[PDB]
């Protein structure tokens, strides 16, 4: 009946003075815009149908056309920034916010979805959705004693849209909006559905991707233990955002990093640092690198959890980006660590892989490795064991690589290699 | 997952 309509027929039906003909044409448009391959979004926009759909959003006496138009506009807004902008320019934001309070669950859900697409466009439309007052009705939809009484898809869409309201930077979401959303976000973070948990973790990862004040806003809500628990989850879609959020948090102050440590995060890193998913290994090694840049007691907790052998493993064999994060972790370790911690690092077998990595082409990893080696040599000097370290480096073939770096294009690598050779070789 | 189309 409403399958495979032409845009011309849809326009003829929508321009009729007959609400039922308009409803059927709007459903035909929804089905066109809901097809798998290249839905004709631009054709629908050029036909000038967005204002009519927006007007239909307000037909309280005809809920079917409200639903069909909300679906069509959702799918239009799911496209490029220009198509989302076309939806916004038609006045859709306040109409969808008004529909949030609809007595029909599917219409309210579709409005949630549409606002999620609009806000997901970027910071500007995110803040514009916020300015139109979406947060209060959105959160009211979740003001129930037990989230389990809500439909699974409804709750998933609400969580996803809220996560989009927490998303993007330059600027980050308004502080007042974040404070208004965070309690519901914690409650969702304690939900049992895997997709709700994944999207709540993504929202938290967005909110912790910023200055230490945002990280503090998040951590003061007491979510770090739940984040660590989810870090231990089996579902990769949950582990990925949980690990992102934990890394973000440990980029903050040493006290926030210590909050991460106290929750038991380090105990998960034996698996994370050996995870078969390359992205997980890279993110876990980056988190470790930011943890080793902390206090000597935090470096010591890293030691106690037996994670130095795992860092040596990652440095010995892993994707090059993970190996670079591991080199950064080693350099931070050596910069902030005690002489005892540095000699332990050496006893775990760091020198051979660290030297093998000096054959890479990237300059920055070379500089990082040279700085780490300088710090290790300084610790050895303090112990008066510089000759043993020099012999170790010379045996693994590292002295040859250092001499070959003396003729490098970068001035920093040049000078660092020459200084090492002049001081210790 | 910035945007999603409803199929």
């Amino acid at each position: 009946g409403t399958v495979n309509w032409s845009v011309e027929d849809i326009v003829k039906g929508i321009n009729s003075n007959n609400l039922e003909s308009q409803l059927q044409a709007t459903q035909a448009a929804r089905k066109l815009l809901s097809r798998e391959k290249q839905p004709p979004i631009d054709n629908i926009i050029r036909a000038g149908l967005i204002p009519k759909f927006v007007s239909f959003l307000g037909k309280t006496d005809c809920s079917p056309i409200q639903f069909e138009s909300a679906w069509a506009l959702t799918n239009i807004a799911s496209g490029t920034s220009e198509q989302t902008k076309a939806v916004v320019d038609g006045g859709a934001i306040p109409a969808f916010i008004s529909l949030l309070a609809s007595p029909h669950a599917h219409i309210s859900e579709q409005a949630v979805w549409a606002l999620g697409n609009i806000a997901g466009d970027g910071s500007a439309f995110r803040d514009l959705v916020i300015k139109h007052g979406a947060i209060d009705p959105l959160l009211a939809l979740l003001a129930v004693p037990d989230l389990s009484t809500l439909a699974c898809g409804y709750l998933r869409n609400l969580t996803w849209t809220l996560s989009n309201l927490c998303r993007n930077k330059n600027p980050a979401p308004p502080l007042d909006a974040v404070e208004q959303i965070l309690p519901t976000l914690v409650r969702l973070l304690h939900h049992n559905d895997p997709e709700v948990l994944a999207d709540s973790c993504w929202a938290i990862s967005y909110l912790t991707d910023g200055p230490n004040e945002r990280i503090e806003m998040v951590v003061k809500k007491g979510v770090v233990p739940q984040l660590v628990k989810l870090l231990g989850a089996t579902e990769l879609p949950i582990v990925t955002p949980a690990l992102r959020a934990i890394g973000n948090i440990v980029t903050g102050t040493d006290e926030q990093t210590q909050k991460v440590i106290d929750a038991g995060a380090l105990a998960v890193f034996p698996s994370l640092l050996t995870n078969p998913k390359t992205n997980i290994q890279k993110e876990a090694t980056w988190t470790m690198s930011n943890i080793t840049a902390g206090r000597q007691d935090q470096i010591q907790q890293v030691v106690n959890h037996g994670l130095v052998p795992f860092l040596v493993g990652v440095l010995s064999k892993a994707d090059f980006k993970t190996q670079k994060e591991a080199a950064w972790a080693i350099t931070n370790y050596t910069s902030g660590g005690t002489v005892e911690q540095i000699v332990y690092l050496v006893h775990c077998g760091i020198i051979e892989p660290l030297m093998n990595l000096l054959s890479a082409k990237d300059t920055k990893i070379i500089q990082v490795i040279l700085d780490a080696i300088s710090n290790i040599f300084q610790a050895a000097e303090k112990l008066g064991e510089t000759e043993k370290l020099s012999i170790m480096i010379e045996e693994c073939g590292g002295l040859d690589k250092i001499e070959a770096l003396q003729r490098h294009e970068n001035e920093s690598v040049y000078k660092a290699s020459l200084n090492l050779i002049e001081k210790y070789f | 997952p910035t945007k999603k189309l409803r199929y």
